[PDB]
DNA sequence: GGCAGTACTAGTATGAAAGTACTTGAGCTTGATC
């Protein structure tokens, strides 16, 4: 799901930054560390919409860099258990289903597709179809998916998804 | 412990507002406008070149106008926002279908009227 | 202490050794112990453990008293086909807390309930009902279930009752070859469990006593503490 | 508070000018453009000197009134002791 | 040649401070009852 949230951040600035162009260093140093980024509380920021304020900066004692507090408004893609999103798929394997949730991965288990699909290695792209082969699900076809888990290794985030439900799979 | 299909929602997504594919898609390209002209910045990241393909390849109202009247429409009726914008994303077409994937729509509305709602979707949507 | 069981010999060579309880002796002052001898054989005398080799025993000879496959040596120690089987006090071995290995069960119920776990009834006219754990015992649990929609608490025996899961909630392996290990369960089959590891994706499958609801993030240790996943390690120079 | 009625000395006392000084070098030290003109001089501790002498320095004290309040006083406003 | 007893070794189990504060006991005064 897609979200517009206000976000906080703290900007260090190495001191060579100062000088003339410092407040716009600040907007340009904060797109480039928060876009892209991914966290367990937000999810993936997918991007900065608008910066509300700019904090008065402090000088960190110690060390060189000044933190200069920063609320903004970002775009974030946060999935829940049970929710229903359109998927790419990316590679057919014996061992499962590898798709793709906009920047976000998903697996979709073997054991979770229904026994009419079967997997098809002979067949000439590797695919996913019915033995009646009304269904057939291969690379670049979009398919339905229920996200059954989440998990977050590394500032990165994966899902689990399952095909047991009606109305799901093909679209 | 959550679950989205409860609408059991941490306390930080309360002020939040949900977004359309649609909607998403032109924010990111009024981004990228600005991101594309007005030179000395690098490139775009990966996740939102991802983001941004799969965004516009689902998305159903290509023009503005039509998917604010979209929103406005659904607005008018007493739907959370997680609810709302699943329905409008997925855009299912018989009231059992919807019910199914969207459980907690259990009880919110007669069939009916969620067909109502559906068949409205149905005449707005931008065809291909 | 139970027949059959194993225990640890508190002193001697075989101190500490994994022992299966061969005979629990109705006195209760000793039982026979079956275990796998640390002997030389006497020639050394003027180590590692290793099956009776009683013809060796033989060869060297000295105390040795050959009786079939049982053999009586140094010190009346007893042995019948590789094994020892030696009476030894109740007070001199451990009772409890031992545990064998997989690979003292080669050389030689349970119930595990814990308040916040989901259970189901697997019989009765109870059954299918599914809750949470207020409180244990050790056999009738008087499993004391929260039901879905009960506000009441319910008495289940620990033998009526097994460790339920929707798919999608994390589990921990309890007790097999797995056990440490985590992941989400994918599907559930009658008694068969799926589910892939939070370390690796590699599938598993579990039964339903095996695994426990708990909300954890994976460890990724092995048991030991030395070494954990995707480390690099020299195999040999 | 406001511009008006700020109510401290001011003079610099000597411990804000021991520890802009040693800040104020500290940024020097790391690549941070200098605002005098430096003649000869590889050591922070005396450019940052040097630009204290001049009022260049681009800090402003936030000094914390006991009841809770704060101003703030920017370096060229304070009125250097030494 | 085998069994029992005794001895030795190894491991396991346990005068010449001062002062302050708090508590307890005893005594005195006041109130109530006969």
């Amino acid at each position: 799901m897609f979200y517009h949230i206000s976000l906080e951040h703290e900007i260090l600035l190495h001191p060579r930054y100062f000088g003339p162009n410092l407040l716009n260093t600040v907007k340009q140093k904060l797109f480039t560390e928060v876009e892209g980024t991914c966290t367990g509380k937000y999810g993936f920021v997918i991007a900065v919409t608008t910066i509300d304020n700019i904090g008065a900066g402090v000088i960190q004692p110690g060390r060189g860099f000044v933190l200069y507090p920063v609320k903004y408004k970002a775009i974030v893609f946060r999935p829940f258990k049970g929710e229903v999103v359109d998927a790419v798929v990316t590679q057919v394997n014996k061992v499962g289903l590898f798709t793709e949730i906009g920047p976000m991965s998903c697996f979709i288990s073997r054991h979770s597709i229904p026994s009419e699909m079967e997997f098809d290695p002979n067949s000439n792209p590797p695919c996913y179809k019915t033995m009646d082969e009304d269904i057939v699900i291969q690379q670049d076809d979009e398919i339905r998916l229920k996200i059954v888990g989440t998990r977050v290794d590394k500032n990165d985030i994966f899902a689990i998804g399952s095909l047991m439900d009606d109305y799901l799979g093909l679209v | 412990e959550e679950d989205a299909s409860q609408l059991i929602f941490p306390k930080e997504f309360e002020t939040a507002e949900t977004l359309l594919n649609s909607e998403v898609h032109m924010l990111l390209e009024h981004r990228k406008q600005q991101n594309e002209s007005a030179e000395d910045e690098q490139e775009l990241s990966e996740v939102f070149m991802k983001t941004l393909n799969y965004t516009a390849r689902f998305s159903r109202f290509k023009n503005r106008e039509t998917i604010a009247s979209v929103r406005s429409l659904l607005l008018q009726k007493k739907l959370h926002k997680f609810e709302l914008a699943c329905l409008a994303n997925l855009c299912p077409e018989t009231a059992e279908e919807s019910k199914a994937l969207i459980p907690s729509l259990e009880g919110r509305f007669e069939d009916e009227e969620l067909q109502q709602i559906l068949d409205d979707i149905q005449t707005k949507r931008s065809f291909q | 202490l139970k027949p059959k069981s194993w225990v640890r010999l508190k002193r001697g060579i075989y101190k500490d050794d994994i022992a299966q309880v061969d005979y629990v002796e109705p006195s209760q002052n000793t039982i026979s112990l079956k275990m796998i001898p640390r002997i030389d054989y006497d020639r050394i005398k003027a180590p590692p453990q290793r099956l009776f080799d009683a013809e060796k025993i033989r060869s060297l000879g000295g105390d040795v008293a050959s009786d079939g496959d049982f053999l009586i040596f140094e010190g009346n120690r007893y042995s019948r086909k590789g094994f020892l089987f030696k009476s030894f006090a109740m007070s001199a071995v451990i009772t409890e807390g031992v545990k064998p290995t997989l690979s003292e069960l080669e050389k030689f119920r349970e119930h595990n309930f814990q308040p916040g776990d989901n259970v189901e009834v697997c019989e009765g006219e109870l059954i299918n009902l599914q809750g949470k754990i207020l409180s244990v015992d050790g056999n009738k649990i008087t499993i004391m279930p929260k039901h879905e929609d009960l506000k009441d608490m319910l008495e289940f025996p620990a033998q009526e009752l097994r460790k339920y899961f929707k798919m999608g909630d994390h589990v921990k392996v309890i007790a097999g070859r797995f056990e440490g290990d985590t992941g989400l369960i994918v599907r559930v089959e009658e008694n068969f469990v799926i589910l892939f590891s939070d370390l690796t994706m590699h599938e598993l499958k579990v039964l339903p006593r095996d695994l426990q609801l708990c909300s954890e993030t994976a460890s990724g240790v092995d048991v030991g503490g030395q070494h954990e996943w995707g480390e690099l390690v020299q195999l040999d120079p | 508070q406001a511009n008006q009625k700020r109510i401290t000395t001011p003079y610099m006392t000597k411990y804000e000018r021991a520890r802009v000084l040693g800040t104020r070098a500290l940024q020097i030290a790391m690549c941070a453009p200098v605002m005098v003109e430096l003649e000869g001089e590889t050591d922070p501790l005396l450019i940052a000197m040097k630009e204290l002498k001049a009022r260049k320095i681009p800090i402003i004290i936030r000094r914390y009134l006991p009841d809770g309040s704060y101003e703030d006083w920017g370096v060229d406003e304070l009125i250097i002791t030494d």
